[PDB]
């Protein structure tokens, strides 16, 4: 807020129901800033498709059941939104986000042992 | 079955021409080509203003050219700020990750003709810090590059051998008898 | 005769123009310029240096007009942020 | 009013992450009656505040639980 | 698909597939790779680590080649298509080679025989002399040598020498293709006027830049297609108007063209091509290749045995002409009363400065 645009104070959460709502709060606006994000780095995707990695990037931590790795978690968050937001990153970084825009494809690894094994270990 | 009727006779009537680095001036529509090939190439060697991108301690090797000592401006090179009024870019300094995108920027708004001037190890090929997480291994990633000066910083009389070979590079090029072959 | 045409292009842009306020103030300059050609012409044929005069006064009087007239347009665009008018 | 649920079905029976559509009410809950866990819940609130082009703030919308509660809440705002 | 390949000829080839400092082994010419196409197989050869030649004629036209691989990895060669030489020595080396030279306008220098026929005449024979295992031809869609249109009977007639001199030449036919730097969407998009003699009323098939390159990339991986053919085209049939109506749709311009009838219009456009020094998309046989209309030939290899599927032109528009649409204060629509409401919460002149 005051130092800039989207800063916000590093503070410990005091209980998980302090975290629970941040991170909710968290959520909310990275999929409400979604239509700007597209129209503002030009992605080739809906915004459909934005909002699922988002959820997907929430879901990669679901099951964490410790108070300060949540609040590293959510200090992460709030520096990736900021310099998001502020046209901070390029489009070379967030294009990078989107792991369908590598020209090995997305599926990276080897679908299963013996496809792996013919290639070569992928 | 000779494809074309006359496809067998044909290959015995092939011209054979000579290529562009061994190729001579007759005639005078030639030589006309040529004086104005000339005239063109002394007029980008004669006013050679760069867009010095001045990253890091090369640029002040970089800078140094501009001083009493060698007098660049005697020669007729003007450092120019923004890329629109530039013709050439000496990338004199580390190139990071977080810089390249905006090196590209400037390179793409560079009018045409134009060049780049790789001075230094680390634009060169990332120089000391080619084993960093943060630096880009050689500005050639990036952007192509005319001319490599070598050296850690290159001595300003080093940078000016490099753009005496640029202008060479330029005096040598060929203009209007490239279009003239073809 | 072009004086007559020129207050004309003036009047016509009150009467083509809903919503364009700046118009209105250049539709005033070019009625404004029409009547002094008018007059410098008459001067010219009458052999009258006084025609000449009134024109320069009006000339030093709608250049003093335009300023208060930008000045009131600028005190109205400081509080609303725009010039047009939703029609 | 009876605009707004009309509006409310163009967007939750689009939502594909429904148990069965047509399980819609006048007071249907989000969690217990259609069966979302709590981020849909949170898109779901994010895609009628696009329809009625309101911002709703995060405490007014983690009070907003059921589909009645949200054509209150848009009733209260005046922006629609 | 794998660490081995085996060439034409027996070659193995074990590579290691990764990024600009892997080994890829292949060793490629890429003729013609200085145009617009040929930034899309050279790029894709050389970022998996193979060696790429590419003989060129300006050297200010090629310098964007050599970003794209490794050090030693993008090799230029000074060439001319009538200095044998030159041909022979970036073919040598090379296990697979492609033609990309082509010209849709004749010059001072070229026929469009001279440029296609003699120009695939003395390439296609270097391959045969040094017996490289794989001659990617690439031609044109309507490419027939019963045409009264030069270009396609030009393009008709190399197929048929390619074929004989190598019988295992894999060739390529492209529909008209859009994308970055193309003549469809950007000539549609930026010149003010156009003089053609038909309505705009051609049809194509219009096929992405970028799925003709990769399929060229996949053609050397699988040995299966040599000795094919491949029409290449995109999945919904347009015409250049239905084209003209999504560019314009986009830089929100209006379309004009000028359409002088034929037998004026013709015999002009030799006239500018041979008083103009430069490509002005305007020729006596780009006329007539306008009344023509793109047919695709149904015996021939498809994106379906590349495993490929062909995005629409349209959307791609957008993507490639957002740049083009005017971004001025001047052009926003008019301020909702959302809008009108919320200007009354600042101050718009500084008064104190
Ligand atoms: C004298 C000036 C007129 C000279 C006669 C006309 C020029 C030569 C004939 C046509 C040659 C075309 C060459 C085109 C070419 O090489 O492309 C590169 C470029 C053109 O690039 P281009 O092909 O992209 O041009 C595009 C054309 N438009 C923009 C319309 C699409 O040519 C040049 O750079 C110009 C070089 C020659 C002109 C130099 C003029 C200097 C005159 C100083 C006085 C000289 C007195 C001599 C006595
Ligand atoms: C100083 C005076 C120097 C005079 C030098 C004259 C050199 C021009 C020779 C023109 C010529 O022989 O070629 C004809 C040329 C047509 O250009 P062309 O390359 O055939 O077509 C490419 C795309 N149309 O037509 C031209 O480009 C002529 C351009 C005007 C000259
Ligand atoms: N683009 C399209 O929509 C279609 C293209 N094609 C075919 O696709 C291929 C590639 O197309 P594209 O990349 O767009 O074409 P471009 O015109 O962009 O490039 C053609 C290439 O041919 C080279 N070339 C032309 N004439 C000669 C010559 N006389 N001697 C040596 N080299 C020459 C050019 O080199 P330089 O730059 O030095 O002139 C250039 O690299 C060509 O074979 C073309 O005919 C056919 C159908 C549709
Ligand atoms: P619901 O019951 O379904 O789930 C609620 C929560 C998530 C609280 C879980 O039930 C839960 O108990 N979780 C445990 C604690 C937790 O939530 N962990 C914190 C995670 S915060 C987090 O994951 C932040 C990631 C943000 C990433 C955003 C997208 C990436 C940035 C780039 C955007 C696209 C390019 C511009
Ligand atoms: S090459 Fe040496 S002198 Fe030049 S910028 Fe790098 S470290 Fe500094």
């Amino acid at each position: 807020v005051q130092p800039t645009k989207f800063a916000v104070t590093v503070r410990q959460s005091r209980n998980w129901a302090d975290a629970k709502q941040r991170v909710i709060a968290a959520y909310r606006a990275w999929i409400r800033a979604a239509p700007e994000i597209q129209t503002m780095y030009s992605i080739p995707f809906p915004v459909s498709h934005i909002r699922t990695r988002i959820r997907q990037e929430f879901e990669r931590h679901r099951y964490v059941n410790k108070l300060n790795v949540v609040d590293v978690l959510l200090q992460q968050s709030n520096a990736d939104f900021q310099e998001t937001m502020n046209f901070w990153r390029q489009q070379s970084h967030v294009m990078a986000f989107f792991k369908e825009e590598h020209f090995r494809g997305e599926k990276r690894l080897p679908s299963n042992f013996i496809t792996g094994f013919l290639e070569g270990r992928n | 079955v000779e494809p074309y009727p006359g496809y067998e006779l044909r290959k015995s009537l092939r011209k054979e021409v000579p290529l562009p680095s061994q190729e001579g001036t007759k005639g005078l529509v030639q030589y006309a080509l040529t004086t104005l090939d000339i005239i063109t190439n002394w007029a980008r060697q004669g006013s050679f203003w760069p867009m010095t991108f001045g990253l890091a301690c090369c640029a002040v090797e970089m800078m140094h050219l501009s001083t009493p000592r060698y007098d660049q401006d005697r020669l007729g090179i003007i450092f120019r700020a923004s890329p629109r009024q530039s013709d050439v870019m000496i990338v004199a300094g580390t190139l990071t990750n977080k810089m390249a995108p905006a090196l590209r920027q400037v390179y793409d708004q560079m009018p045409d003709p134009r060049w780049v001037i790789s001075m230094g190890s680390c634009a060169n090929g990332g120089g000391y810090y080619h084993y960093s997480y943060s630096v880009v291994r050689g500005c050639d990633r990036i952007v192509p590059v005319d001319v490599y000066v070598p050296g850690c910083p290159p001595t300003s009389e080093a940078l000016m051998y490099g753009i005496f070979q640029l202008q060479r590079k330029m005096r040598n090029t060929k203009i209007t008898r490239m279009w003239y072959r073809k | 005769n072009i004086t007559l045409i020129l207050f004309l292009i003036g009047i016509l842009g009150f009467v083509l123009n809903r919503k364009n306020i700046i118009l209105m103030l250049i539709s005033i300059e070019i009625m404004l310029l029409s009547i002094t050609f008018l007059i410098l012409l008459s001067s010219l044929n009458m052999d009258d240096i006084i025609g000449q005069t009134y024109a320069i006064y009006i000339i030093v009087v709608a250049g003093a007009e335009s300023a208060i007239g930008l000045g009131i347009l600028v005190a109205f665009y400081r509080l609303r942020g725009s010039i047009a008018i939703e029609y | 009013k009876v605009e707004v649920y009309e509006r409310i079905k163009s967007l939750l029976a689009g939502f594909d992450k429904v148990n069965d559509p047509n399980n819609i009410t006048e007071t249907a809950h989000f969690a217990n009656d259609l069966g979302l866990d709590s981020l849909d819940t949170v898109e779901v609130v994010m895609a009628i505040e696009e329809e009625f082009s309101i911002e709703i703030p995060d405490k007014d919308a983690d009070q907003i639980h059921s589909v009645d509660k949200a054509i209150e809440y848009i009733l209260r705002q005046p922006d629609a | 698909i794998s660490d081995i390949h085996i060439t034409r000829t027996g070659k193995p080839l074990i590579r290691i597939q990764g990024g600009r400092s892997s080994l890829g082994e292949h060793t490629a010419t890429v003729f013609g790779a200085t145009g617009q196409l040929g930034r899309y197989i050279v790029n894709r050869l050389a970022r998996q680590g193979c060696t790429v030649i590419v003989p060129y004629r300006e050297e200010m036209a090629k310098r964007h080649l050599k970003v794209s691989g490794d050090l030693g990895r993008v090799i230029f060669m000074e060439f001319d298509l009538r200095n044998t030489q030159s041909i022979e020595e970036s073919v040598r080396h090379s296990d697979v080679v492609y033609n990309l030279i082509g010209r849709d306008y004749p010059t001072k220098n070229f026929s469009l025989a001279d440029v296609h026929i003699e120009g695939t005449e003395r390439i296609v024979e270097a391959v045969a002399k040094y017996d490289v295992d794989r001659f990617i031809q690439v031609s044109t869609y309507n490419a027939n040598p019963d045409s009264t249109c030069e270009f396609f009977r030009t393009k008709g007639i190399a197929e048929k020498v390619a074929r004989h001199v190598f019988p295992e030449t894999t060739i390529v036919r492209p529909a008209p293709m859009f994308g970055f730097e193309d003549r469809l969407l950007l000539k549609l998009a930026s010149v003010t006027n156009l003089f053609t003699s038909n309505h705009m009323r051609e049809k194509f098939w219009p096929v992405h830049v970028n799925e003709v390159g990769e399929a060229l990339e996949r053609m050397l991986y699988d040995d299966s297609t040599a000795g094919q053919t491949f029409e290449l085209y995109g999945p919904r049939q347009y015409s250049m108007a239905q084209i003209a109506e999504l560019v314009d749709r986009e830089i929100y311009k209006k379309r004009r063209h000028i359409n002088l009838p034929k037998p004026i219009l013709q015999p002009l456009a030799e006239l500018i091509n041979r008083v103009l020094w430069w490509d002005t998309g305007l020729s006596r046989d780009q006329v007539e290749r306008e009344f023509h209309d793109q047919v695709i030939d149904p015996t021939a290899k498809t994106f379906k045995d590349l495993g490929m599927e062909p995005t629409d032109i349209s959307k791609w528009t957008y993507h490639y002409l957002l740049p083009y649409r005017p971004s001025t204060y001047y052009d926003l629509p008019p301020s909702t009363e959302k809008e009108m409401r919320e200007e009354r919460k600042y101050l718009h002149v500084l008064d104190d400065q």
